[PDB]
RNA sequence: ACCAUAGUAGGCCUAAAAGCAGCCAUCAAUUGAGAAAGCGUUAAAGCUCAACAAAUUCACCAACAUAAUCCCAAAAACUAAU
RNA sequence: CGAUGUUGGAUCAGGACACCCAAAUGGUGCAACCGCUAUUAAAGGUUCGUUUGUUCAACGAUUAAAGUCCUACGUGAUCUGAG
């Protein structure tokens, strides 16, 4: 029988260069993350696909933002395959409520509050 | 179809065909042959 | 059709009526090395002598 | 050694070997003379001698010898290989005799 | 290079050793610490077929491979080598290298067919008639395995069958 | 001249068809992304 | 001139008495009368019983799974039999007398109508089993000589081994694996569940790790 | 320095020039494109638009 | 002559040939060791 | 490539068993050569192996025919390709 | 299954080679004549009768030989209809 699949927590111990590797920091966990949905759901069985619509997942190539909590990470790990999580950066950090218009997210997973002054 | 286990070495679903050519071993490459070496 | 525009000469023999109309010459695809009686004696000593091999044996 | 006993060397009168065992080059024209001296080409002829003759000064190795084709074929080892002399002298003295 | 001579007079036949003149390794290797004679000039996966000027160093006035003790070869290099000089007298390169043979010049025969890189001898392969469709497909040698360790620097491996 | 014995794809015997240098690329670099993926799952 | 090297002597080694193979029983002695259904997951895998040597120093192991029924019981006794000298060598079965019953139909049975009657015994065969245990005062060589016509005249693929060569090709076997330069083995992404390869793999892979399929063992496969 | 088919590269050597002079040669450049327009000598122009 | 998957020579006297893109056996003294590998 | 002489037909059973149907010992001369690893003989004699000496590139395993109307894209080992 | 008419003959044969004959060879427990094996070769050949519906099979006489097969057990909008 071809099943659910359970995935040995060793799998999620990372190895110290990994953190090099990435760009984790070693020491304190990123907040958020920027999930994409790379793959599609047809071919893959009905769990994969209700895990991927309750994500937000639903449109291909468009990002999502979760909190990066267990509760998230659960699910994440079940379709890991078929998605890309990069985590969210904020080099501005977060936005006030008179940055809100003016927010963008590029490509390398930041989000930029300014956006095209005059 | 066909049982788990054959005679006729069986045939795989190409994905696992694509798997197992990945997966292939690859013998370490010194960087200099150790015969060419003094 | 443009198989008919297509001329094969065997050798280097055309008729002039052919090769008056020729407007240019495409290089040839691949490179041919010379034969050893092809290079130059200064190409000839200009490479290494690899090994040097013993006055008694003979060749 | 072996394939001069497979040649019949009944069709030679004398062998001689003139060398000097001082040198560095003899080895070859040694070689020679064991080949020839072996029990099967001694054997397949009794009307044949082969004379070793040793000097120190004469400085130049040499091979003699006679056949009853009223020929003399005579080889200077110096720079010549073993092979080289049993060779020359198979192809020399059984197409000839 | 030693000459043998012989010399036919009055019943008499002299065969004598003669020493000439050998050329020597040229005065300043690349990786004098190198042990085997490509390697210390740094001709390793360099040399190709193509290269008469390195191949011609090894092999006999009458165009035999030169033997490996007296050479020196990397066991390995010396079978590239090999290869590569049947790969290039097929090629017609080298035609100084024949044995010289009076009569047999003279006899023509359908002009020699241009070839390269040819891994196997003419008179030895059965042409193929049953080719194969697209999944099983009999494909014809092109060069040989033992070069393809060349440096490659389109990056593309050499494609060794067609 | 060479059949493939009753349809192409599915029974006993199947038509061969190798593996390219292409798929191993593709699938080493999903494997990358994936690999990625479950490093940023890990904390 | 060359100089010589001490012979291995063997001091220790006893002989014990019918050094020769025992004979085989076709059928056992109490005939199964209830029909067995076909594991065919005996074969299947790695083997875990019969992995090591006892007494002796020699072995066939087997590479492939495999049956093998009284035929080749039969083979392997004549021919190593008159191929030993009893004084020096002891041969051994390291595998039970065919104890499996299989089935068949007269040719011409349509499909369907119960199952079959039984035809014969077979005994289940996994790969990495010793088939037959030769010990002795010999060297490897002879023996090795020998047994590989036995080795080769069974129906899987098979090799003749010493217990240094069966050594050699496990340390080799790991070290090959600890040597791999290519970040993605068999193993890593089938646990992981990586792209999803779980929907094509069956769940034995998990432990086979992609060595074994199906009767097949590839030992090149890290 | 030997001479193989392969040691040295398939493909003519490349000489890039000096990032100063570049930047000079650049300069020039613009000045004299920009005296054409100035002076009005352009004759007519067209023009790759994003609409 | 016969043609065979396997050549071994069957005496001391047998060697052993590439031709014509195969290998042979010959043999001087028994001719009925000749053997053509296919 | 090279080379082969000694107790001795070792003791037995057999018409004969001389290194070599079989059973048992397996010692011993010579720098060196088994109471003999293959062939051979009715029993021998006779060919080779291992032994000295002579020298010394490297040497473990690996090879496997075919069908019926007409083969079946054409072709091609490098100018830079995550 | 709103029909893909079925055994053997006749006629005309297309093809494979796993060769029966013809050609060229290797081995022989090949002296010679015969043979027995194996390799290569498919342009051309491969009989007439007694009985059987017969294909096979048996028998008479011969042949250089009287090949093994595939073609909707080739071929009924060409024939036959013994079965
Ligand atoms: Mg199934
Ligand atoms: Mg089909
Ligand atoms: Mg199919
Ligand atoms: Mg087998
Ligand atoms: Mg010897
Ligand atoms: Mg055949
Ligand atoms: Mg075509
Ligand atoms: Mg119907
Ligand atoms: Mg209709
Ligand atoms: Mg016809
Ligand atoms: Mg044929
Ligand atoms: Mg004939
Ligand atoms: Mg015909
Ligand atoms: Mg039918
Ligand atoms: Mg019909
Ligand atoms: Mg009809
Ligand atoms: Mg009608
Ligand atoms: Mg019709
Ligand atoms: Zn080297
Ligand atoms: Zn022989």
């Amino acid at each position: 029988k071809f099943t659910r699949s359970r995935i040995p927590d060793k799998v999620f111990q990372p190895s110290p260069e990994d953190h090099e590797k990435y760009g984790g920091d070693p020491q304190y966990p990123h907040k958020l993350h920027i999930v994409t949905r790379i793959k599609s759901t047809k071919r893959r069985p009905y769990w994969e696909k209700d895990i991927i619509k309750m994500l937000g997942l639903e449109k291909a190539h468009t990002p999502q933002v979760h909190k990066n909590i267990p509760s998230v990470n659960a699910k994440l790990k079940v379709v890991k395959h078929l998605i890309r999580i990069k985590p969210l950066k904020l080099p501005q950090g977060l936005p006030t409520e008179e940055d809100m218009a003016n927010t963008c997210l590029k490509s390398n997973g930041e989000l930029v509050v300014r956006w095209l002054l005059n | 179809g066909s049982k788990a286990v054959t005679r006729h070495r069986r045939v795989m679903h190409f994905e696992r065909q694509k798997l197992m050519a990945v997966t292939e071993y690859i013998p370490p490459k010194p960087t200099i042959n150790p015969r060419c070496l003094p | 059709t443009m198989m008919q525009r297509l001329h094969l000469f065997p050798d280097e023999d055309i008729p002039e009526d052919i090769l008056k109309n020729l407007v240019e010459e495409l290089p040839q695809p691949r490179k041919v090395p010379r034969r050893l009686d092809e290079y130059t004696q200064e190409e000839i000593e200009a490479f290494p002598r690899v090994w040097s091999p013993p006055e008694d044996y003979r060749l | 050694a072996a394939a001069l006993a497979r040649l019949g060397l009944r069709a030679v009168k004398q062998v001689r070997v003139q060398f000097c065992p001082f040198e560095k080059n003899v080895e070859s024209t040694r070689t020679f003379l064991q080949a020839v001296s072996s029990e099967k080409v001694r054997c397949t002829n009794l009307n044949c001698s082969v004379i070793a003759d040793v000097r120190h000064d004469g400085s130049e190795p040499c091979v003699d010898v006679l056949f009853g084709d009223g020929h003399r074929l005579i080889m200077r080892g110096a720079h010549l290989t073993a092979q080289e002399m049993l060779t020359a002298f198979a192809s020399h003295i059984q197409a000839r005799g | 290079f030693r000459e043998v001579v012989e010399i036919l007079d009055g019943k008499t036949t002299i065969i004598e050793g003669r020493i000439t003149e050998t050329p020597q390794e040229s005065p300043n290797p690349p990786n004098p610490t190198g042990q085997c004679p490509i390697c210390r000039w740094n001709l390793k996966h360099k040399y190709n077929y193509e290269d008469v000027l390195l191949l011609s160093q090894f092999i006999r006035p009458h165009g035999g491979m030169l033997p490996r003790r007296i050479t020196g070869l990397c066991q390995e290099e010396h079978l590239k080598i090999e290869e590569c000089v049947k790969m290039a007298h097929r090629a017609g390169l080298l035609p100084n290298h024949r044995p010289k043979l009076p009569e047999g010049f003279v006899p023509k025969s359908k002009p020699r067919l241009n070839r390269y890189l040819t891994r196997w001898s003419p008179r030895s392969v059965k042409p193929i008639y049953n080719k194969g469709h697209r999944w099983n497909k009999v494909r014809m040698p092109v060069g040989s395995p033992l070069l393809k360790d060349n440096v490659s620097y389109s990056g593309r491996p050499l494609l060794l069958y067609h | 001249r060479n059949r493939i014995p009753g349809r192409q794809w599915i029974g006993k015997h199947r038509r061969p068809r190798p593996v390219s240098a292409q798929a191993k690329q593709n699938m080493i670099r999903r494997l990358e992304t994936e690999a990625e993926n479950q490093y940023w799952l890990s904390r | 001139f060359k100089t010589l090297l001490p012979v291995p002597t063997f001091e220790d080694v006893a002989i014990p008495e019918k050094p020769k193979l025992r004979f085989v029983e076709r059928v056992p002695l109490v005939p199964k009368v209830r029909r067995e259904r076909k594991n065919l997951s005996d074969i299947r895998g790695p083997s875990t019983e019969a992995t090591e040597f006892t007494e002796g120093r020699f072995a066939i192991l087997a590479l492939g799974g495999g049956y093998l029924h009284w035929g080749h019981f039969e083979m392997m006794r004549l021919t190593i039999n008159r191929s030993m000298d009893p004084k020096n060598m002891f041969a051994l079965w390291r595998v039970p007398a065919p104890f499996k019953p299989i089935t068949r139909k007269g040719m011409g049975q349509r499909m369907g109508g119960g199952k079959g009657a039984i035809d014969h015994y077979v005994t289940p065969v996994k790969a990495g089993r010793l088939i037959v245990e030769m010990g002795g005062r010999c060297e490897f060589k002879e023996v090795q000589g020998f047994l590989d016509l036995v080795a080769h005249k069974l129906p899987f693929p098979a090799k003749a081994v010493s217990r240094e060569t069966l050594e050699k090709m496990r340390k080799d076997q790991e070290e090959r694996e600890r040597n791999n330069q290519n970040p993605w083995t068999f193993e890593r992404i089938a646990t992981a569940n990586m792209l999803g390869i779980r929907k094509v793999l069956s769940p034995y892979d998990l432990t086979h790790k992609g060595r074994y399929w199906g009767k097949f063992y590839t030992p090149e496969r890290v | 320095v030997p001479k193989t088919s392969l040691g040295s590269p398939p493909w003519p050597d490349i000489v890039l020039p000096d990032p100063v002079e570049e930047t000079r040669h650049h300069a020039e450049v613009v000045g004299q494109v920009n005296e054409l327009i100035a002076a009005g000598r352009y004759g007519r122009l067209f023009a790759v638009v994003h609409f | 002559f016969k043609t065979k998957g396997v050549l071994k020579k069957r005496c001391r006297d047998c060697y052993l040939v590439k031709r014509r893109g195969r290998w042979f056996i010959y043999c001087k003294t028994n001719p009925k060791h000749k053997q053509r590998q296919m």
